RNA sequence: UUAGAUACCCUGGUAGUCCAUGCCGUAAACGAUGAGUGUUCGCCCUUGGUCUACGCAGAUCAGGGGCUCAGCUAACGCGUGAA
RNA sequence: GGGGGGGGCAAGUGUUCUUCGGAAUGACUGGGCGUAAAGGGCACGUAGGCGGUGAAUCGGGUUGAAAGUGAAAGUCGCCAAAA
């Protein structure tokens, strides 16, 4: 059904290239008696041709992992301005975690106008045993910075409130984490992104010779 | 711990991560010509050809780009055989892994070698 | 200790020992059978190469060696030289993975023995290569019988028996060589064939054809070659191909048959013999059977040495001088028809 | 080896020192700079061998010029060859300009054609194939965003922030000669390969 | 990662669907060479200290002090019996292009 | 001059400025950037040395000054570092 | 503030005092000092720290091994009884 209407939205779009590229080809002589069917035929591409990359609101351009949010209030002041700017952050607890930031009108609108776009933009992360992250690590945004020790199965998430939504919804069970300096928010994002994208798994680590052994 | 090593060293690092393939160091030791070939064969670099055994110094390194930041230590401090078990596990990734590097009396060894060996010394770089 | 070069998806064990020419003994070809049966079962591994020293390819199977631990009467030191590298090519055929062979140096004796059953051979100016095995006495031995038994028509007869070189140009001419490149710049394709996270052959062999065949332009490599042996190398037998040359005696082309037949000469009799019991024998058979086939003929010719000289060979070629030893007391005008077979006994 | 001969009569290895890369220069000769025409040979062999192969499904392509020097021997394509399409030959005629390659989908209904063209195509390229100076730089960004594969003319002249982004450089360096038949090569590709 | 291995491992991972380059890109790696240091080595014909001051003068010697040098072996001050030889070829080419 | 004027505006005008020797010992004593050593993509200059010159510069040192690849920085920005 | 209702704890609850953590808020582990607090006006030089090479020797530091001691209680592992 993709296909199917994927083909046919171009249906529509090829004849919209069809005529318009007939009456474009046509540029010699009195203006008028093409230009009216210029206009119609044009929104009428318009119209149609915008609902390929409208697609990707609800239904596709939306998988089934899960989102969490965060939300501030920016200003203008040409009288009394304000606004809305919003985060969201994906994850499928097999660790793809991706994220986005978008600004709205009202809250609710901004958590949906970012809601469809969390989902590009993706990272994938390598959860080493589905439970815990492959050694330590530090790792530092602007003035950020972030410390990544795991542990052995059975304690459990060891992090704040930004980090854990994170880690949890990656697929992580049993880190161990510290950030340090600021404890802002966006930060904290992109300082995880940054910070777990860093780890090099032993299948990295065969950059060189030598199968390292995992020690049984 | 002397301060041409540490610059040994971190001129390594640094021609490394601008990109080029190979520099040479005019201030020669033994104690780094041990450590250019530790870290050889352990991989990370491709050939080491020291030039003039006295008098002058000259070595000419070629290298591979692996990560290499190895910080060359200055403030000397012993290590016993027992203890790398736990000193060891302050590099940079405190568990994975690194070559703590330690010398002995039976030659510069790195952490392996030490643990194996069960002989001691004194730290001298590290290895990420 | 062999050279374990591992790059990311590429593991290279090159052996070496710049003091022996790159030769082989059983230590060095043994390690490398650990190296494979490992390697067979990885996940991490992609393919595997080979490779030698500044100077060489390979050189010698160290016969030196085997007659020096022959000179005894130990039936073992020698039976495992040649089952250990019998089984060595054997798995070199039936590897799992792609095998890349490098060549620059003089490739000799079982030079190629080791590389050619892989899959990609690259070939270099002065790559040079022969079988003088028949010049020590011996065969061309562990699946020679199978690379040159496949060949144009009589071209394998000509190399084997005689043994001349085998250049660049002409590997790549005569499909000897898969591909070809210059010296300076063979690293260049080194690290384009080590970095490639790719599994499949059908892709490497792009990436590698990339700077692999471009360059075919023989003038005068074997431009009648071949029908100047289809007159003589096509006849049955050793003694016959030779009377012939003999014939050939000639008065146009004879500054070509005149220097064959001196490096024909230079070769054992009843070796002669074996080149061809080697040949026209394993023209149609596969490379496990024509690999007992020569195991056979190994074992037998070197402890059963009734009529040939397996250690004369050793003695002058290396030790004394290449002088042609003595190894022709009865030459191949009386080399009995069961002289052949009285090496080839243990066909049961 | 013969192509090298005429890659050198084709006055194209040498080009004038506006360099950041030096993998490439055999050497200079004070108002050149002579790049390894192997290595242009070889780049050649890489990315025309992708665009074969990408050929074999059959994915848009969509070139890229502002520099109308190219424009007769380029125009030779792009029309009845690789896209296929006269028409879109024509908005690349007078295209790279607007909101490009990720708000395509934009309106653009505006038109008032009065001596405009204004075609607004809209198709997402699998791979792009460029040649001029720098004035197109929008296509080289938004392609490292979205993720499409290039191939690009690159001279000396080249900032990092698109020698390091753009994949298959061709250092071609057009010179003396200024624009010679080259993309006759991609034209001998993808006709009499789809089959 | 980078543009060719990231989005392999991307699609490893199954973080977005293939793209419809991927097989050849694969199948095409880009042309990498040796990483080498900086020194654009100046490169030189071997017979440079004399067209520069021979030109001067009065192409063809920017090219004919190679057929002096192949003699240049020996050569003490060679250059009065080259410029010779070059007035005999301009005397006689241009005896011919004003025949013409 | 102003509501008023210790002021700014005008005209006078000593101490002070200057020299000799002494005393203080402070300034936004401000590249608001301690001192030193090694490694770093270039271009533009430029003060004074050096080598090489054959139409003319090319090279090499010490400095002083912009502009930059990168690197860093909360932000500006520096890059003879603030790498 | 009063009436009702509900959460958290529970023979205990709550306030204050008291000390650590959070607090990288004295940063050895674990900072800074251009514009935010913080580079001295500048140097000289005393201790003091730190600081080229290769060859030799000694064995103080260093380091390998043994015994003595490092009270018992305590922390901790196990074990068992104890509730």
């Amino acid at each position: 059904e993709r296909d199917d209407i994927l083909l046919e939205k171009l249906n529509a779009i090829d004849k919209k290239l069809e005529i318009k590229l007939s009456e474009l080809d046509h540029t010699f002589g009195k203006k008028g008696k093409r230009l009216e069917e210029e206009i119609r035929e044009l929104a009428e591409d318009r119209n149609a041709l915008t609902e390929k990359k409208r697609q990707p609101l609800y239904r596709k351009g939306y998988d089934v992992h899960v989102i969490d949010v965060k939300k501030v209030c920016k200003v203008t002041k040409g009288g009394r301005v304000e606004r809305y700017t919003a985060l969201m952050v994906c994850g499928n607890y097999e660790g793809i975690i991706g994220y986005a930031k978008a600004k709205a009108e009202t809250g609710q609108s901004a958590m949906q106008k970012a809601y469809e776009k969390c989902f590009q933009n993706l990272h994938y992360v390598e959860r080493h045993e589905e439970h815990t992250i492959a050694h330590a690590i530090q790792t530092s945004y602007k003035k950020t910075k972030l410390y990544l020790w795991p542990a052995p199965t059975t304690t459990g998430m060891k992090a704040g409130r930004v980090v854990k939504t994170i880690l949890l919804l990656a697929g992580f069970k049993n880190i161990k984490s510290k950030v340090i300096g600021s404890r802002n928010s966006y930060n904290t994002v992109k300082a995880v992104l940054k910070a777990l994208n860093a780890v090099e798994t032993p299948k990295d680590v065969q950059e060189k010779f030598g199968r390292t052994v995992v020690e049984k | 711990g002397r301060r041409i090593l540490n610059d040994a060293l971190r001129t390594i690092v640094n021609a490394e991560r601008r990109g080029k393939a190979s520099v040479e160091l005019k201030p020669i030791s033994t104690v780094m010509s041990s450590f250019l070939r530790i870290m050889k064969e352990k991989g990370y670099i491709k050939n080491f050809q020291v030039y003039d055994p006295h008098r002058v110094g000259r070595i000419t390194v070629d290298l591979q780009g692996r990560v290499n930041d190895c910080k060359a230590l200055t403030y000397r401090q012993d290590v016993r055989a027992k203890e790398i078990e736990k000193y060891t596990e302050r590099t940079l990734p405190t568990r994975q892994w690194g070559y703590v590097v330690i010398t002995t009396p039976d030659g510069i060894l790195d952490h392996e070698e030490a643990i194996k060996r069960n002989v001691g010394g004194q730290v001298l770089g590290f290895f990420y | 200790q062999v050279l374990v070069e591992g790059k990311a998806k590429s593991r290279a064990a090159i052996l070496n020992n710049p003091s022996s020419l790159n030769a082989l003994s059983a230590p060095m070809v043994g390690r490398l059978k650990r190296l494979y049966e490992s390697w067979e079962e990885n996940p991490a591994i992609s393919f595997v190469l080979m490779k030698g020293s500044g100077k060489t390819f390979c050189s010698g199977a160290d016969v030196l060696s085997l007659y020096h631990s022959i000179n005894e009467g130990n039936t073992e030191e020698s039976k495992l030289f040649f089952e250990n590298l019998y089984k060595f090519v054997y798995l070199q055929g039936t590897y799992l993975k792609p095998n890349i062979a490098i060549m620059d140096g003089v490739t000799m004796g079982c030079g190629g023995g080791i590389s050619l059953p892989g899959m990609f051979r690259v070939a270099t100016d002065k790559t040079v290569l022969a079988h003088p095995e028949v010049q020590i006495g011996f065969h061309p031995d562990a699946g020679a019988s199978y690379y040159l038994s496949r060949l144009p028509g009589y071209l394998g007869e000509y190399l084997a028996l005689t043994g001349q070189k085998l250049n660049g140009v002409e590997m790549i001419a005569c499909g000897l060589a898969t591909h070809y490149c210059l010296n300076a710049r063979l690293p260049l394709i080194e690290e384009r064939i080590g970095k490639l996270l790719t599994d499949d052959p059908a892709v490497i062999e792009d990436s590698l054809a990339q700077y692999g065949d471009l360059v075919y332009p023989d003038s005068s490599s074997v431009l009648h070659k071949i029908e100047l042996i289809d007159k003589y190398f096509g006849l049955d037998t050793v003694e016959e191909i030779i009377e012939a040359m003999e014939n050939e005696a000639a008065n146009s082309c004879n500054e070509w048959c005149k220097k064959t037949l001196k490096q024909i000469k230079e070769a054992s009799p009843l070796s002669l013999k074996i080149t061809l019991q080697s040949i026209r024998e394993g023209r149609f058979q596969t490379l496990d059977q024509c690999l007992t086939h020569e195991y056979r003929i190994s074992i037998c010719g070197v402890s059963k040495v009734v009529s040939g000289d397996f250690c004369e060979g050793i003695r002058a070629r290396l030790v004394d001088k290449d002088f042609a030893p003595k190894w022709d007391p009865p030459r191949l005008e009386d080399v009995s028809k069961d002289m052949v077979d009285c090496y080839f006994t243990p066909a049961s | 080896v013969i192509q090298k001969l005429l890659n050198t009569g084709a006055h194209l290895g040498r080009r004038a020192a506006e360099h950041h890369f030096k993998q490439y220069a055999y050497g200079t000769r004070n108002g050149m700079t002579i790049i390894d025409s192997d290595k242009t040979l070889i780049c050649l062999r890489s990315a025309a061998h992708f665009v074969a192969n990408l050929a074999h499904m059959r994915g848009n392509i969509f070139f890229v010029n502002t520099n109308p020097l190219f424009d007769e021997i380029i125009e030779l394509t792009s029309r009845r060859i690789q896209g296929d399409s006269y028409n879109h030959n024509r908005a690349m005629n007078l295209w790279k300009m607007g909101g490009f390659l990720t708000n395509s989908y934009s309106p653009k209904k505006f038109r008032s054609r009065h001596k405009k063209l204004c075609f607004g195509p809209t198709t997402m390229p699998d791979c792009v194939v460029v040649f001029d100076s720098e004035r197109k730089s929008s296509v080289i960004l938004e392609a490292s965003k979205l993720q499409i594969p290039v191939v690009a003319i690159v001279d000396p002249n080249v900032p990092l922030e698109f020698f390091e982004k753009i994949t298959y450089p061709v250092p071609a360096r057009d010179s003396v000669k200024f624009v010679y038949l080259f993309c006759n090569v991609i034209t001998k590709c993808f006709v009499a390969e789809q089959m | 990662g980078d543009l060719l291995s990231k989005t392999r491992r991307l699609v490893g991972g199954l973080a977005t669907r293939e793209p419809v380059w991927l097989k050849a890109m694969e199948a095409s790696p880009p042309p990498v060479f040796p990483r080498s240091n900086g020194k654009i080595q100046k490169i030189v014909l071997p017979e440079d200290p004399y067209v520069r001051k021979f030109a001067n003068k009065h192409r063809v010697y920017g090219c004919r002090v190679l057929e002096l040098k192949e003699h240049g072996i020996s050569e003490g001050d060679a250059m009065s019996v080259a410029n010779m030889e070059y007035l005999s070829e301009r005397k006689e080419m241009k005896k011919a292009y004003k025949r013409l």
